[PDB]
């Protein structure tokens, strides 16, 4: 067996610092028919060994022989197809799987922070909120920073598509009412394809 | 009579099934002028990049033919719209042609 | 033959007035033994029926088969399960799905309102924020009303697991910048277990 | 000068978008008899499920019209044949009419 492809994280195709890579995962493989061999294929070309390296399994009774390929941000981002070809003995025939980034005219995302509401400010914590809209494809990594350093306390929500065929979603940082009285400046961090440098950072404070 | 003829343009396309992620080839086929020059331009000059503008054959008509190619993403064949310029300047002739998929 | 489990709308089982249900489907049920036994349990008991009502279907070349039990508001919400048995010959042994709403204590829900971004006023559209957190369990309804009427323009996301344990959401509801100005006021309407007659509401205006 | 006349029978063919392992429903429109009755069984004697003979109507032209219909499987349209026995008592007319699709 049962074959699945996972694409990259959004945010190490968007920098160079970190290594974007297509995750083949094959489960329910058996005991007594092991021996995955895998093959990858971009588009096209490759049908020999790549830059690929699988390994690991144990599981509820199972197998599950987890590949892994290094990607080219470039080759990503262009939409080249990536191609996942298993093969195993107990598997009727060759199965496969293949992907490409969603396709369609990228579209840069606005940022929009908001102060918590004054309802909220009865509490010992407040909401610290940021809107990302108008982007396309869904791709994107959403973080928080303090002068400088970063907040753990945040949960984002996924991409959700809103009436133009374009995404938008919301994360929200929690903060003790206190660092929002003091002043303190909190900043939302959007990264995305369509940015200009990957990358835009807006900022509220009190 | 004629001292000069300019030349056709039409458009070896790549393909309208295209996607994926893999390497497509499209083109602009210049054929049947004379005299040579036939210089070709891909956009007006801002797409130089993996061209080919192959060499100007004799046909056994004695009206020139050439072949000019341009490697591109299979990914970018529906957004790059591909412009080929065609200046052919014995005959005065100018005609651009869109290389697009059938 | 496999079988999905569908329990009903939150707000279904919100309002005495709406009709809840669990809905019980088959697919890939042969053409060859297109015969199908439905048995039903709340909590264990009735594997001698109840409501229960079935209706029989065919599709790309296999049959769909739909089994529907209507349960009480209060069952729901008293966190009963229901168990959907479905039984067929070509089946090695009969398969069964439960479902019930998340086992956990109920937490209110908080409703904010929050207006839209000074940098945003300078589009023709703005955005109008409903803030819903702490609640539980995630089973939730929201909706938009500027004047006696609904507005359409309007997006909610998913639910998110906060910190908490409890759930948090946002929808954004999209206005004429225009009108938004012309002091018009909206409001959200939050529906829930842990509200309470099972709905609050909140309004936002530009003051 | 007619105290009788017959009834015309003609096939309600089942709808050509049938799919999915699904229902479909066919038929048999028994028009302009007089006098009632118009018995209509199915097959004669075998298909009474799903069954459902419609009142006659009385036309602006004062003869009759019944429509007689059955649900039966999107999946027996073709091997299975559908035969609609429509017998007029009155005109010591029996016209059967066989309802295969279009």
């Amino acid at each position: 067996p049962s074959v699945f492809l996972f694409p990259p994280k959004p945010k190490d195709t968007l920098m160079i610092s970190r290594t974007p890579e297509v995750t083949c995962v094959v489960v329910d493989v058996s005991h007594e028919d092991p021996q995955v061999k895998f093959n990858w294929y971009v588009d096209g070309v490759q049908v020999h060994n790549a830059k690929t390296k699988p390994r690991e399994q144990q599981y509820n009774s199972t197998y599950r022989v987890v590949s892994v390929l290094t990607v080219l941000h470039q080759n990503w981002l262009d939409g080249k197809e990536y191609k996942c070809k298993v093969s195993n003995k107990a598997l009727p025939a060759p199965i496969e799987k293949t992907i490409s980034k969603a396709k369609g005219q990228p579209r840069e995302p606005q940022v929009y922070t908001l102060p918590p509401s004054r309802e909220e400010m009865t509490k010992n914590q407040v909401s610290l909120t940021c809107l990302v809209k108008g982007f396309y494809p869904s791709d994107i990594a959403v973080e928080w920073e303090s002068n400088g350093q970063p907040e753990n306390n945040y949960k984002t929500t996924p991409p959700v598509l809103d009436s133009d065929g374009s995404f938008f979603l919301y994360s929200k940082l929690t903060v003790d009412k206190s660092r929002w009285q003091q002043g303190n400046v909190f900043s939302c961090s959007v990264m995305h394809e369509a940015l200009h440098n990957h990358y835009t950072q807006k900022s509220l404070s009190l | 009579p004629a001292s000069t003829k300019g030349p056709s343009v039409f458009p070896l396309a790549p393909s309208s099934k295209s996607t994926s992620g893999g390497t497509a080839a499209l083109g602009c086929l210049v054929k049947d002028y004379f005299p040579e020059p036939v210089t070709v331009s891909w956009n007006s000059g801002a797409l130089t990049s993996g061209v080919h503008t192959f060499p100007a054959v004799l046909q056994s008509s004695g009206l020139y033919s050439l072949s000019s190619v341009v490697t591109v993403p299979s990914s970018s064949l529906g957004t790059q719209t591909y412009i080929c310029n065609v200046n052919h300047k014995p005959s005065n002739t100018k005609v651009d042609k869109k290389v697009e998929p059938k």
